[PDB]
């Protein structure tokens, strides 16, 4: 979550502890969805 | 005379470091439970 | 190393065995044999006959065999505990 | 989309890649050098057929004064480059230091005979090392002559390839029997060499050095030196530590290595954190 990871708190063999940021390295990426969990929500309360 | 060699025998395979994973490897290590 | 108030037969416990030593001698070795020394006080006059003391400690052997283990490693990087999937049958669940 | 026309909407159209910025390469650090010093500044000098073998093992030699220096006349390496060394590494390296004529000098190579190839020092035809020498009409030679360097007339067979043979008795050439002095036909094996300073070039006293190589699948012992460079953190850089390669942002981490340990892992299998090999510190793997 966030969506926001220091690229050098990231470079060499520990980082890839943290498995996003490893997948951040071979070009595998994570879309952000396009409704957001507030708006999500937002929708669940009106259904509501 | 034969004892158990319960749990021990464990070395770490590599140099490598790592944490809070499982890492499973074959290397020569001596079987638990083995009779030494 | 570690010390302890150990039975005869080795404690029942888990720990790890930390490389000290890499060499590159590169010969082929079938067989090996330890040595022991003696131990001679004040007392006992120095000659080979019957002065000499071994001492209490004793040792064991065991093989190592390829096997497939689990190693989990803590936060710091020290392992744990050890899982031989080879054991039983519970242990070879904990594998796969 | 392959159209003159482009409907509303939001479209791929290629990829965001940040380009390195330098090149760093690594290698570790310098310290437990190979002493070259005890070899090529040696004090004495052994004779041509029985030539002292220092073996050079675990450690970083450091090739390039001897490629560099002016002091040696000349620098041949047969088998790989002599550029080559600081990066290549051997199994095992033996060192064979003798001291023979000028004229003679051109005879340490492989496929090679004379006197000294055949019966005092042969190279394998395959050989791969690296020969130098240099001249030592300064040291060596005496006025009166330096009859200390011996190399051998006769022999029951020839030499193989660093054979090398001290043995004083006397060759007996002929039927009568030596029995350990010369006489007809019963000669000692050595002669000396009459090196004096005032002799001609081919004349003169030479050391020469010569590098083997030898490379097995056991492990390499004897490695380069490590030409490195300065770390840089924080930015997309090339990095090359000990074994691995790879790009992306050096920050410090805050990660307890082992004395041990070299490089973290990522649950994944990746390479996160490693360790400096000149300073103890412990960096997290970003890519870029």
């Amino acid at each position: 979550a966030g969506f926001i990871k220091q690229y050098g708190d990231c470079l060499g063999d520990i980082a890839a502890r943290d498995l996003i940021c490893a997948q951040k390295f071979n070009g595998l990426t994570v879309l952000p969805p396009l409704l957001t969990d507030e708006m999500i929500a937002q929708y669940t309360s009106a259904l509501l | 005379a034969y004892t158990n060699s319960f749990t021990r025998g464990v070395y770490y395979p590599d140099k490598v470091f790592r944490s809070s994973v499982l890492h499973s490897t074959q290397d020569l290590f001596l079987p638990f439970f083995s009779n030494v | 190393h570690t010390p302890i108030n150990l039975v005869r037969d080795l404690p029942q416990g888990f720990s790890a065995l930390e490389p000290l030593v890499d060499l590159p001698i590169g010969i082929n070795i079938t067989r090996f044999q330890t040595l022991l020394a003696l131990h001679r006080s004040y007392l006992t006059p120095g000659d080979s006959s019957s002065g000499w003391t071994a001492g209490a400690a004793a040792y064991y052997v065991g093989y190592l065999q390829p096997r497939t283990f689990l190693l989990k490693y803590n936060e710091n990087g020290t392992i744990t505990d050890a899982v031989d999937c080879a054991l039983d049958p519970l242990s070879e669940t904990k594998c796969t | 989309l392959k159209s003159f026309t482009v409907e509303k909407g939001i479209y791929q159209t290629s990829n965001f890649r940040v380009q390195p910025t330098e090149s760093i390469v690594r290698f570790p650090n310098i310290t437990n050098l190979c002493p070259f010093g005890e070899v090529f500044n040696a004090t004495r000098f052994a004779s041509v057929y029985a030539w002292n073998r220092k073996r050079i093992s675990n450690c970083v030699a450091d090739y390039s004064v001897l490629y560099n220096s002016a002091s040696f006349s000349t620098f041949k390496c047969y088998g790989v480059s002599p550029t080559k060394l600081n990066d290549l590494c051997f199994t095992n390296v033996y060192a064979d230091s003798f001291v023979i004529r000028g004229d003679e000098v051109r005879q340490i190579a492989p496929g090679q005979t004379g006197k000294i190839a055949d019966y005092n020092y042969k190279l394998p035809d395959d050989f791969t090392g690296c020969v130098i020498a240099w001249n030592s009409n300064n040291l060596d030679s005496k006025v009166g002559g330096n009859y200390n360097y011996l190399y051998r007339l006769f022999r029951k067979s020839n030499l193989k390839p660093f054979e090398r043979d001290i043995s004083t008795e006397i060759y007996q050439a002929g039927s009568t029997p030596c029995n350990g002095v010369e006489g007809f036909n019963c000669y000692f094996p050595l002669q000396s060499y009459g090196f004096q300073p005032t002799n001609g070039v081919g004349y003169q006293p030479y050391r020469v050095v010569v590098l083997s190589f030898e490379l097995l699948h056991a492990p390499a012992t004897v490695c380069g030196p490590k030409k490195s460079t300065n770390l840089v953190k924080n930015k997309c850089v090339n990095f090359n530590f000990n074994g691995l390669t790879g790009t992306g942002v050096l920050t410090e981490s805050n990660k307890k290595f082992l004395p041990f340990q070299q490089f973290g892992r990522d649950i994944a299998d990746t390479t996160d954190a490693v360790r400096d090999p000149q300073t103890l510190e412990i960096l997290d793997i970003t890519p870029c």
